[PDB]
């Protein structure tokens, strides 16, 4: 029992057998050359790049060469010892600015202070059982526990499942390029995924990296139970 | 906890042969309507038809919402009642029809039996074998009791379990197969050379004799409203506490009806029927109604209890007068239980009734011009009287309410006619409904 | 033993070869003509040729309105897509009523489909991953291949894994020892669970046990899916199921409904088109039902006017129950049974009429019958002239009291003080009416 | 017969013993 | 490829007319309205000229008068690669756009860019595959043979088609179309070789073909907008386009008409019961009319002296006079018998139907008496009934049945008028027992 | 209201000793940590556990602070 695949892949018309990831989905947006050779990547006839260096970096507010008075004003407020993190804050996306997330140091001298909630939720991090804050603070997972989740069965599944819509242009191999790396990001996908034991082990000791040079991986959620992890049942 | 406004009722009150008694379990009078609940009461525990709609009609201040409560108090345990107000329909994440399906649900329960298997003993060897980064986790575990001992191969929620509360090999732990619990009972061993590092006490206990691993056939009580919760995304346990679930798409709850019923099949799960109490159904619009016609007419559909205090009036959302606030399709398919106002000894023992939950010593005089009073006036007056011609009554230092503690209660705080009256004498004073008001008293 | 709510005593709508119904078979007791127009609309859509084709019930409250549609609904089989409705679900807070009204029409639409899967399964024997000449240089995994050795039945298959693939092999936590299902269309991993082929009773984390699986490792299997286009529909419009960033990040997300825009319609239709053209796919139109079409509003109807003229929409049945009532959200203009005559142009009215004391009668015995009751003659002459004398539903849902108060005095049949028992606790409309008119304080 | 115990291999992993008189912690 | 069962309007192929604009009797489906076909003509004409814009059509007549009938025939005789826009009045209420920024994608959505590039092609018949590779599989080397029904070679292939061909497996017996530029490997079947099925390509191996593309100015706006991708034309989730990329895109498709890279097609947009809107939507359109990049914008209504929504007045055709001033109304008539039978008989042809004529007749009489629509309507349960007693034609008792078990309007109105003591009312009140 | 057990102070030494067998394919297996700490007032040595050595390595704990 699996959902309906709305996908086309590379079918076999029956020492390793090598298989590759192939999925596609059949709703295709042709789209010409001219869009995207005049108008999203720049050339010598158009403007991208000046006007986008423009608008984010010469007028940036957050720019220590212009607005330094105003640079110094937020780091009064926010006490973080770099006036360069506005602009890294201002400038990056999103999801970038969520899987690099490093707990630095702030100094004492600022307005951001510790909020009550913050501190009650900073309590109960490595605080054991029978303890009352964490016995307090840790009513869902006791309500996991005791209504026995973890071996529940699993009665939904979708009925199709289907890729993003692939945009085709003819003639053209960058657009291909920003697509396999839009589509298959290797630090996001880093991000979603772990790295096998071994090749840490190679990494670390047999290589000399070290730990805190490693990417970032393990920030998949996990499912509730190993039934609700797949959209297969047997 | 804290004494309620219906705290003095545990039960209904009724005979083997469903004849209520005249003072029992909190309740006083009302024969008929509590002869109707508990025919109504013996209807939801047969469990066999569903469906029904109830509405309980009277005046204000009569014993709907008292009625409704003690059918819950005698419906027990592992019964849903899902008692929500009139007015949480109206929402900016839910739509009404939505949150009615929510509603309606959550009051249908679902009984799944699971096997367990127990392990308690005296644990000898721990080894926990983690990556550099922690993420993959494997490792042995060693328990012993007196008689076997066994090696057991652990996972990653059970290694997150022995970090939590840590066991230092020679605890005797605790361990639900199904469950996933960890629960340390104590220590044994009594090791001598311990490093000052922890503070611990833990109480000295013996190690456990005989079988290691024992069966447990356990049962737990979960609703619909849950489930399709859990199966609509990926983290619908957390979207359970925050109430985050927008609307959910209808195949999902398809594949909830038709897996409960190949449940039902298999004998694993059986349906238990609760009840849903909608207090003050009058303010609910017409589309409400029109979805509720509908509604009531499937086989995953509690029993539904409406009270309203409303006569003849005008129904939300529309421009003509209806009875009870409700239009005639909801009074076509529905069953009325009408409620009567009450008398001098019924108030009277309802007062006796409140002054002895409340803890409050009451006299002769005094509960004769308390009931004068609630004669006069409404109940509810003269029920809010009483604690604070108690707070009078300590404030003079001695623990029996006489006549002039509720005459200076009577005086001190005003009813409804009185404040009607004093404002009626006084229309200058206060802001009228064209905003006009004289402020300077020259 | 069983569960019943108001219904399912009526299991179809009980006609002949030609089409001429019985006075009482399947549980209908009169209502001839509009049994039989109901078997005429029934074979119209067991024609499967005609789109955009509508009807309206017209009758009063407690007439049979809903049985017909729930009789065409269990007559048509459950193969055939039904999408009840009310006209209060219109109304979203996520999403207009346009969108909700056409996600509705395109709910209504069946089709099966015939889908080869390719599936790679056996049980893992090893699980040797090598590493890239240089993992930090920013772009690049940290690995390159994965060899995994696969065991079935009679065959043992190595393969050499993308990374891509062993991303999705590795959130399934697979480990050597395991039995697992490569699905070879998205690249969906199914573990299977722990073989039988190691030991069983020395684990800790409550898995199941799979013995190995028959056949060889690479399969070809042909599985028979039944499937809307409103599947399609959102499945396209968020996408899930695929092996990028996109589709875990979709997953993760708050799922919510979005006007889907016209222009996919016409590239899943074409789709569509081009897997039924392949003697594949077979298109089964189907049942829309919508009670209570009185409380839909003008902008709705205008719209529906639009959507019965698309040459992808089911046949949509109607229901109401208001003689001369006024259209909501307009002012002054009065149409019959609350529909615009500009739809109602359009419909194909059937009538539905009222009963005499002999069919309540029937009703209340086969009733009795259904959620096995016993009734004396003489307390069921009581029931049907009460049910002539205040409403059907009155006296239809008056008997399970009935049925309480004879269990209560250990008796098995019912009698007429019973019945008196019953009028004494519980009352109905027109005598909670005459009571608010004599009431002392909105009683 | 009685029947195979499931392989363990972990390969450049950190350790933890917990014995009954002293434990410990291999690391690298 | 474009499914569909049976529509109402599935019987017009186009406007019937001949190459003086005039209009036959009966052609392409389509009887009556001479005079509005003739103007529909004129649109046509106007539209396919192409050298004007911004100009706002009416059609107004009371109902069921072939005016969707002439929206739809003059959409089929538009033919492809031509922007249509089929709405509703009531399409515009959304919750997360508003109804100006709705208008404007559904302005935009009507006019086309036409674009035509060439893209150089392989497409042949795979014979033989090798694949040579190491122990680490650092250096790959293969060959592959490809023939056409006319020619033969053999290719030497690098590392990256190697990757690009062991995925998407392409084995021997195989017709495949490669890209060259951007690598995509397309499997259009199996041969024929008995030993899906397609045949074995002709001509040139290496073809180079050019296309003709389509594109609305919505679709460069939403590419154009940078906070959305081109998921947002799929999801629906284009978010209030700004202004500035709009006049970027306006400044650009002139750019490029000038060059000569590109040209601009116009379309023409049918907002169907134009009445529905409101004033703040009217307002919008008077000065949306008067832009370049519009379209001809074609509306049907049927209300008379009716309550502008939004206002407090009453106005011709649902309109406010400063909009009918920018508009030339077209005007429909009611049928006569003739016509109807016309009608009726072309449905019949059409739903494969076969019809008595005293059937036929029957029918007229219940169409000019009744509806158009209803008589419509009959003719589809009548062969149902046919079919009940199992034979072809219909007969005069077989739409007589139908007519029995099936009501129209005025009947119901009348029975309802009768037995209002059962129903409900505006007030609320019904009556349900039959006693007393 | 709660109890709480702190040790706190500036850190005097911070030595994690070896182990009396060391285990094959393994580097600086710990059988205990031994950190020194200071107060006003107060000097005291402490005996922890191993793994303790990790969320020291994790906090980035040198010599000489609190
Ligand atoms: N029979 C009874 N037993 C106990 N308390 C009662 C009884 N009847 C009325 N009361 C009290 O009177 C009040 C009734 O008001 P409420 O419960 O809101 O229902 P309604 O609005 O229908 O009168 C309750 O606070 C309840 O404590
Ligand atoms: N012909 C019939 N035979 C048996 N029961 C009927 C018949 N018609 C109506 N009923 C009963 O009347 C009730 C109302 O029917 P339904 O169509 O659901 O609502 P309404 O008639 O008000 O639209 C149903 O519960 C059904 O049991
Ligand atoms: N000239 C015509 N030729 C063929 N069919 C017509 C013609 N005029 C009207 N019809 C039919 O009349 C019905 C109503 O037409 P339509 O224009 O959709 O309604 P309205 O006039 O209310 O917009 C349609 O189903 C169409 O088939």
């Amino acid at each position: 029992d699996s959902p309906f695949s709305f996908t086309t892949f590379g079918k076999t018309t029956s020492k390793f057998t090598d298989l590759i990831y192939s999925s596609r989905n059949p709703i295709k947006y042709s789209l010409p050359r001219l869009i995207y050779e005049d108008l999203i990547l720049p050339n010598y006839n158009n403007d991208v790049d000046i006007a986008n260096k423009l608008k984010n970096v010469k007028f940036n507010i957050f720019n220590p060469s212009t607005n330094y008075e105003l640079c110094l004003f937020l780091s009064k407020l926010t006490g973080e010892p770099s006036l360069n993190e506005f602009f890294r804050v201002s400038t990056t996306p999103l999801l970038k600015r969520v899987i690099e997330r490093t707990n630095g140091p702030k100094n004492t001298d600022s307005l951001s202070f510790k909020t009550i909630t913050q501190e009650l939720l900073e309590v109960t991090r490595n605080a054991p059982s029978e303890g009352v804050m964490a016995s307090l603070l840790n009513v869902e997972k006791h309500a996991y526990e005791r209504e026995y989740l973890n071996c529940i069965q699993r009665g939904y599944h979708p009925n199709v499942s289907a890729p993003p819509v692939t945009i085709e242009v003819l003639g053209s191999s960058h657009v291909t390029n920003s697509i396999n790396n839009e589509l298959f990001d290797p630090l996001i996908s880093q991000a979603l995924s772990d790295i096998p034991a071994i090749t840490q082990y190679n990494m670390h000791v047999k290589k000399g990296i070290p730990v805190e040079d490693f990417p970032k991986t393990g920030l998949f959620p996990e499912p509730l139970n190993k039934n609700f992890s797949s959209n297969i049942s047997m | 906890s804290l004494i309620a406004a219906h705290s003095h009722i545990t039960g209904l009150g009724l005979d083997e042969n469903l004849q209520p008694r005249p003072t029992s379990e909190g309740m006083v009078g009302q024969l008929q309507a509590r002869r109707a609940a508990g025919v109504i009461l013996k209807m939801v525990q047969n469990g066999t038809i569903a469906g029904r709609a109830v509405l309980v009609a009277g005046p204000p201040s009569t014993g709907k919402t008292a009625l409704a409560m003690g059918v819950s108090q005698s419906l027990g345990k592992d019964v849903p009642f899902t008692a929500i107000a009139g007015s949480e329909i109206f929402s900016l994440e839910l739509s009404k029809t939505e949150a009615l399906t929510q509603a309606f649900r959550k009051s249908i329960g679902i009984k799944i039996k699971e096997e367990t298997e127990l392990i308690e003993g005296e644990v000898v060897e721990i080894q926990i074998d983690r990556s550099i980064t922690g993420g993959h986790k494997q490792g042995k575990l060693t328990i012993k009791t007196t008689d076997m001992e066994t090696i057991y191969e652990l996972g990653n929620k059970m290694i997150d379990g022995l970090t939590k509360e840590k066991v230092l090999a020679g605890d005797v732990i605790s361990i639900d197969k199904a469950s996933g619990k960890i629960t340390k009972l104590g220590r044994s061993f009594a090791r001598s050379r311990d490093y000052d590092a922890m503070g611990a006490d833990t109480r000295f206990v013996q190690c456990p004799e005989g079988e290691l691993q024992k069966r447990k056939t356990v049962v737990h009580t979960v609703s619909l409203h849950e489930i399709d919760v859990i199966n609509s995304r990926t983290q619908g346990f957390l979207a359970l506490f925050t109430g985050d679930t927008g609307e959910i798409r209808s195949e999902v709850r398809d594949q909830i009806n038709t897996k409960v019923a190949e449940w039902k099949e298999e004998g694993k799960a059986e349906i238990v029927p609760g009840v849903l109490f909608i207090d003050e159904v009058h303010m609910l619009d017409i589309e409400c109604f029109s979805f509720i016609n509908r509604a009531l007419e499937d086989e995953f559909a509690p029993i539904v209890m409406m009270a309203t205090n409303r006569g003849v009036s005008k129904t939300r959302g529309t421009n003509y007068k209806s009875p009870h606030g409700l239009p005639l399709d909801l009074l076509d398919r529905s069953i009325i239980i009408t409620t009567k106002s009450y008398n001098e000894q019924e108030i009277k023992t309802i007062l006796s009734i409140r002054a002895q939950e409340e803890e409050v010593e009451l006299s002769s005089d005094a509960l004769d011009l308390l009931t004068k009073t609630g004669v006069e006036t409404s109940l509810r007056y003269s029920s809010n009287l009483i604690s604070v011609a108690q707070q009078i009554a300590m404030k003079r230092k001695n623990n029996t309410v006489e006549v002039e503690d509720v005459k200076r209660a009577y005086l001190l705080f005003l009813d409804s006619a009185r404040s009607v009256k004093y404002v009626q004498e006084n229309e200058s004073q206060y802001i009228d409904d064209q905003g006009n008001v004289q402020i300077s008293i020259a | 033993v069983t569960r019943t709510a108001a219904h399912t005593h009526i299991k179809g709508l009980g006609l002949d070869e030609s089409g001429v119904a019985k006075r009482v078979e399947g549980g209908f007791v009169g209502q001839i003509e509009a049994r039989e127009a109901c078997g005429v609309i029934v074979d119209l859509i067991k024609a499967k040729k005609m789109s955009g084709r509508a009807i309206l019930l017209a009758g009063g409250p407690s007439t049979g309105k809903t049985a017909l549609a729930l009789a065409i609904s269990q007559e048509l089989g459950p193969k055939v897509p039904f999408c009840p409705l009310v006209g209060s679900e219109l109304y979203s807070v996520e999403v207009k009523k346009t969108e909700t009204l056409m996600e509705n029409f395109r709910r209504a639409i069946g089709l099966r489909i015939k889908e080869t899967k390719e599936v790679y399964e056996g049980e893992v024997t090893e699980l040797t991953p090598e590493d890239a000449e240089n993992p930090l240089g920013g772009y690049g995994k940290t690995i390159s291949h994965v060899i995994v050795g696969l065991k079935s039945a009679k065959g043992t298959k190595t393969l050499r894994l993308d990374p891509t693939i062993y991303e999705s092999i590795q959130r399934e936590k697979v480990s050597i020892g395991d039995v697992i299902y490569i699905e070879a269309n998205t690249g969906a991993v199914k573990r299977v669970g722990r073989s039988d082929a190691y030991a069983t009773e020395f684990d800790l984390e409550t898995e199941e046990y799979v013995p190995l699986p028959k056949g060889e490792v690479h399969k070809k299997k042909e599985i028979v899916q039944d499937v809307t286009l409103h599947d399609l529909d959102v499945a396209n419009a968020r996408p899930q199921g695929g092996q990028d960033v996109i589709s875990m990040m979709g997953q993760l997300l708050k799922p919510k409904k979005t006007e889907i825009t016209e222009k996919l319609r016409q590239e899943v239709n074409k789709v569509v088109a081009k897997y039924i053209d392949q003697g594949v796919a077979e298109l089964i139109p189907g049942v829309l039902f919508i009670d209570e079409v009185n409380m839909l509003d003008i902008e709705i109807f205008t719209y529906l006017n639009k959507a019965l003229e698309s040459n992808i929409a089911p046949v949509v049945v109607l229901a109401s129950n208001r003689g001369m009532t006024t259209v909501r959200g307009t002012e002054d203009v009065i149409s019959p049974h609350g529909v615009p005559p500009d739809l109602i142009d359009r419909l194909l009215i059937v009538r539905t009429l009222p009963y005499d004391k002999d069919e309540i009668r029937t009703i209340i015995e086969r009733r009795a019958t259904v959620e096995r009751l016993q009734v004396e003659s003489s307390a069921l002459d009581l029931l049907a002239t009460m049910g002539t004398e205040t409403s059907l539903r009155y006296a239809l849902q008056l008997l399970a009291p009935c049925g309480i108060l004879a269990q209560t005095s250990n008796r098995k049949e019912i009698v007429v003080n019973d019945v008196n028992e019953a009028k004494l606790l519980f009352l109905d409309a027109k005598r909670s009416t005459k009571i608010l008119e004599t009431s002392a304080n909105y009683l | 017969f009685v029947k195979p115990r499931r392989p363990y291999n972990s390969e450049g992993m950190t350790r933890i013993l917990r014995r009954y008189e002293e434990d410990l912690f291999c690391t690298f």
